[PDB]
């Protein structure tokens, strides 16, 4: 219900759960054989996003959660000119 | 590694993800580390340099899921009275397995199929167990 | 009834009246009709036909019948029309009458039975079930049959077999080609085949081959065709490495004047079936070792890390017999270019004058001097025609030759009957080891399985070249054993267990 | 005697024996999948077998192509430098 | 599907699906208009249902969506719009998509309804955010991408 999500240089980025589960993907890697119904890790290891990009993506998560109901001109989410490009394939890989 | 499209071999990938489908659709036990490797096999395989392995990988697993439900058709099919109880427990066993694979298979049936008369791998292992489990038992199944 | 609610009735009750019109009539004398169903099959009536298809299709469990009744009928007319051939053109007659069989039965489905493709499944079944007939006990000859109709037809005749119909003769030969379920024996004998039709120049045209290449390309996938394109390829890229030899030989800073003209078929080590099995140690004559060592030179130069290996049983050539007042020329095999050097020298020689001069076993020396004696260049100088110790042999000083071109290598040109058993003893032992990495694979990979569900994961992968058996696969298993692979599991013979 | 002319055959093979690309997974000497298309375009002679100091053979297009935006070798994830 | 998969597209790059989702789609002055009238719901879904490409790009850079959200009778027939756009989601047309002009669909709403309409029917997809960078940025995405993302920002 706080899961884990591991990067490829080990740097953990543990967020809430309904936070984690607005991409797809790491919901089906929740679901299946990986639930584990026993509240005590949640891990999820990303062998291949990288620790600068997976922050951007929980960032990501954070602000669409806060942001998903305003319609109100929320503010522009700041990607840098170099996590763009690579946050990118983060996103196809972690369904919006 | 990283998430730019590499190329990779079909064959060696397709070993290593067959190990852990095949412990999905019958509901044996397959580790984390392994269940969320297996999503960066599928994720590299419909991604793979220069041209995507996702057909190739879809009609594999066709093949194999066709394959699986002849072998438990067969199975069902052997025992005379029991068929009832045989085919409710490899039911169950793959239903569950179905929409774990549904689950697995999800680059695939997002970024693939739906962007093109293909059927969604949850979808196709369905409609797969009425066509070689169900139809050919249709006589049988009712008549007890 | 369907015109009768269509005036009598909300539309809401359109179907469900005509489904009772249905059930009371049709489904309920399903037993009578299905019994007839064989027999409206068999003498194929078509206005029957499809008005019990049409009636069929409506009930749920009516189908089924008449598309097993179909197959077979369809399954015995192509055995009694395949099934009678004797030789001849037994080849082209088999392919045609599987071609007869499907064009017949494909406008039956289609203008018949709604171009149904349940029955055009049953149709494929039936086509794969004849084409695979086999003998009790024996092995089948389909793939054998195609690969001759291939040879056959694309070989270079004046029988009046013109181009422009080829091209689409093959398009209806890839539909019983479809139906091998044995293609890997097929892939084979049509690869020596080729071999053989491109080496000699049989093929009556390289684009028809090329539409062969790539017709059993699009057939089955391009790893199937891989070693054929390579060959194909490699005969079109020798003519103009041949035409860069004939520079190359002129870039040199000494004009060396090798005395004969250069026409080399560079292939492919990897692609063609060429395999010198013996030792074979050729003795180049002194006009041929100076070609020889300057072209692999050439290769050592140009095309680095190509090493060579340098077959002679499938290169010919022409030698000036000037000892005889020139009576004609001659095309001549390689192998012998030794056996008549050293008559250049001596009149008579013997197996002691010769051995010094071919230095291989005696079972190429029997055969190649048996290649003259029965032609009647070399003539035995003693009366013990048979092979002995000595032998003495002489060339023949009144003998001529009568045509212009005398060639010796006819019996080159002809696949004999023998190497074709040598080719499915290969295509055996090639399935035995694909079928050894198969069950390693599966065997590393899921450490544990039982021996009625090893087969047919085996089957799952070995599906796409050929069709394993059950007795030979189990066969296959104690080979495993043996090599310390697999062993019987402790508790029950069933399982299996990796070591 | 003499030869007047001698027909030759010679198979040859790559001392470091590899099958096919595997990038385009076409065979070396055959066309890579760029080239194997337009092939009035093509000479036959552009697809040059390109090898690389990890002793791996690749199509000239397909290894150009896969060095114009990265720079490791295709299969062992190593720097690729042309031999 | 047929018809679909041989690709027809009017002299402005407007294919089957535009011109059904286009109110600006002649009928001529026979019985028709009493009940065959444009845009149609039904029409749109059974177009989606054959396997028509939903993010299809005219001259102009408009798709389906940048057409339906151009509906001037937003409110008398405005369950039919509303069915439209839903369908048009429903089958993968990306809201975020810039015609030639550089215009997202809601920059080519003209009605509030519309507006509000696409606003409720997206997904936030930092997919989308991470393809406007890109754009904006003028980074050389060629081969670096998987083949999708490729024409995913030539959407953006
Ligand atoms: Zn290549
Ligand atoms: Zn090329
Ligand atoms: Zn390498």
């Amino acid at each position: 219900m706080y899961v884990k999500l591991i990067s490829s240089d080990g740097h953990e980025f543990i967020v809430k759960r309904e936070h984690a589960l607005t991409s797809g993907t790491i919901k089906a890697m929740l679901s299946g054989p990986g639930q584990f119904a026993e509240n005590e890790t949640n891990e999820v290891n990303f062998r291949e996003i990288p620790s600068h990009v997976l922050s951007k993506v929980c960032m990501y998560f954070t602000y669409k959660v806060r942001y998903t109901n305003s319609s109100t001109e929320i503010p522009e989410f700041p990607i840098a000119p170099e996590i763009a490009l690579e946050l990118l394939m983060a996103a196809n890989f972690l369904d919006c | 590694t990283s998430l730019k499209p590499r190329v990779v071999d079909f064959d060696e990938t397709w070993n290593k993800l067959l190990t852990t489908i095949k412990a999905v659709v019958m509901l044996e036990y397959v580790e984390r580390a392994t269940w969320n490797d297996r999503f960066s096999d599928i994720y590299a395989l419909c991604v793979a340099y220069p041209e995507p392995l996702g057909e190739r990988l879809y009609t594999e697993t066709k093949i194999f899921l066709e394959n699986h439900v002849r072998h438990l058709h067969k199975r069902v099919l052997e025992s005379e009275e029991q068929v009832l109880v045989m085919y409710h427990r490899y039911w169950e066993e793959y239903s569950k397995g179905a929409d774990y694979m549904d689950c697995l298979y999800r680059y695939l049936n997002t970024q693939f199929i739906k962007k093109n008369p293909l059927m969604e791998i949850g979808e196709l292992a369905l409609d797969m167990w009425r066509k070689l489990m169900v139809e050919p038992l249709q006589a049988i199944l009712i008549r007890m | 009834e369907e015109i009768r609610c269509r005036k009598y009735l909300h539309p809401s009750s359109y179907t469900k009246v005509i489904h009772e019109c249905q059930q009371r009539m049709v489904a309920d004398h399903l037993q009578f009709l299905h019994a007839e169903c064989h027999n409206i099959i068999r003498q194929e009536k078509k206005n029957d036909m499809a008005n019990m298809y049409v009636l069929l299709r409506a009930v749920s469990t009516g189908l089924p019948h008449m598309i097993q009744e179909l197959q077979n009928h369809i399954h015995d007319e192509g055995l009694r029309a395949t099934s009678n051939l004797t030789q001849e053109n037994m080849p082209t007659l088999f392919v045609e009458s599987v071609l007869e069989v499907h064009g017949k039965f494909v406008q039956l489905i289609n203008t018949v039975l709604n171009g149904d493709q349940h029955f055009m499944s049953a149709l494929d079944k039936a086509l794969t079930s004849v084409v695979n007939y086999r003998e009790p006990k024996s092995v089948c000859k389909a793939p054998e049959l195609l690969a001759k109709y291939c040879d056959n037809l694309l070989k270079k005749s004046a029988k009046g077999m013109t181009e422009n119909e080829v091209e689409d003769r093959l398009t209806s030969f890839i539909t019983v080609f479809k139906y091998i379920d044995d293609k890997d024996v097929f892939q084979k004998f049509y690869a020596r085949m080729l071999a053989k039709r491109l080496i000699h120049g049989l093929s009556m045209s390289m684009d028809s081959e090329e539409a062969m290449i790539n017709k059993l390309k699009q057939a089955c996938g391009y790893e199937f065709t891989s070693k054929l394109h390579r060959m194909y390829t490699d005969m079109s890229v020798s003519a103009d490495l041949n035409n860069k030899f004939n520079n190359f030989i002129k870039n040199q800073d000494t004009v060396i004047d090798l005395g004969i003209s250069f026409q080399i078929y560079v292939l492919q080590a990897g692609a063609w079936p060429l395999t010198q099995a013996p030792s074979s140690t050729f003795a180049i004559p002194q006009e041929l070792e100076k070609s020889v060592q300057m072209f692999e030179l050439f290769y050592s130069q140009h095309f680095s890390g190509r090493k060579l290996t340098w077959l002679h049983y499938l290169c010919t050539g022409e030698v000036k017999m000037n000892y005889l007042g020139k009576p004609y020329v001659a095309m001549v095999t390689t192998y012998q270019m030794a056996v008549l050097l050293a008559f250049n020298n001596s009149e008579t020689v013997s197996y002691k004058e010769l051995q010094d001069s071919t230095q291989m076993n005696e079972k190429e020396l029997t055969k190649t001097i048996k290649s003259l004696l029965d032609v009647k260049m070399i003539n035995h100088d003693s009366e013990k025609e048979d092979i002995d110790a000595e032998s003495s042999f002489s060339l023949n000083m009144n003998f001529s030759s009568k045509r212009t071109k005398f060639k010796i290598t006819t019996s080159m040109q002809k696949d004999t009957p023998q190497e074709m058993e040598q080719t499915r003893s290969a295509v055996d032992e090639d399935r035995k080891m694909y079928l050894q990495a198969a069950i390693v694979r599966i065997m590393k990979a899921r450490k544990v399985l039982r021996h009625n569900a090893l087969i047919q994961e085996v089957i799952s992968q070995s599906r796409a070249r050929f069709n394993p058996s059950i007795s030979m696969i189990k066969k296959c298993i104690e080979v495993l054993i043996d090599k310390q692979y697999i062993e019987r599991s402790q508790a029950s013979a069933d399982e299996y267990s990796y070591v | 005697f003499e030869v007047k002319k001698w027909n030759a055959v010679a198979l040859w093979a790559w001392d470091i024996v590899v099958d096919n690309c595997a990038i385009c997974r076409n065979h070396i000497m055959d066309l890579c999948i760029e080239c194997q298309a337009n092939q009035a375009s093509a000479t036959s002679e552009e697809c040059t077998v390109a090898w690389g100091v990890c002793n791996h053979a690749f199509h000239f297009h397909c290894i150009s192509r896969w060095l114009k935006t990265r720079q490791v070798c295709p299969l062992d994830n190593r720097e690729w430098e042309f031999q | 599907y047929n018809l679909i998969h041989l690709d027809p597209r009017t002299r402005e790059g407007f294919t089957l699906l535009h011109l059904a989702v286009n109110s600006n789609t002649p009928v001529d002055d026979f019985h028709t208009n009493d009940v065959c009238s444009f845009p149609n719901a039904l029409v749109t879904k059974l177009l989606l249902d054959c396997g028509a490409e939903v993010n299809a790009v005219d001259n102009e850079g408009n798709s389906a969506l940048h057409i339906i959200v151009q509906y001037n009778r937003p409110i008398s027939d405005f369950l039919t719009l509303h069915s439209i756009i839903i369908s048009l989601v429903e089958a993968g047309a990306h809201t975020d998509m810039t015609n030639k002009q550089n215009k997202t669909p809601l920059d080519k709403s003209t009605t509030g309804v519309s507006e509000i309409l696409l606003k409720t029917q997206m997904k936030m997809s930092l997919k989308c955010l991470a393809a406007r960078a890109v754009r904006a940025n003028d980074i050389n995405y060629q081969d670096q991408i998987p083949r999708t993302l490729e024409e995913f920002v030539g959407f953006h």
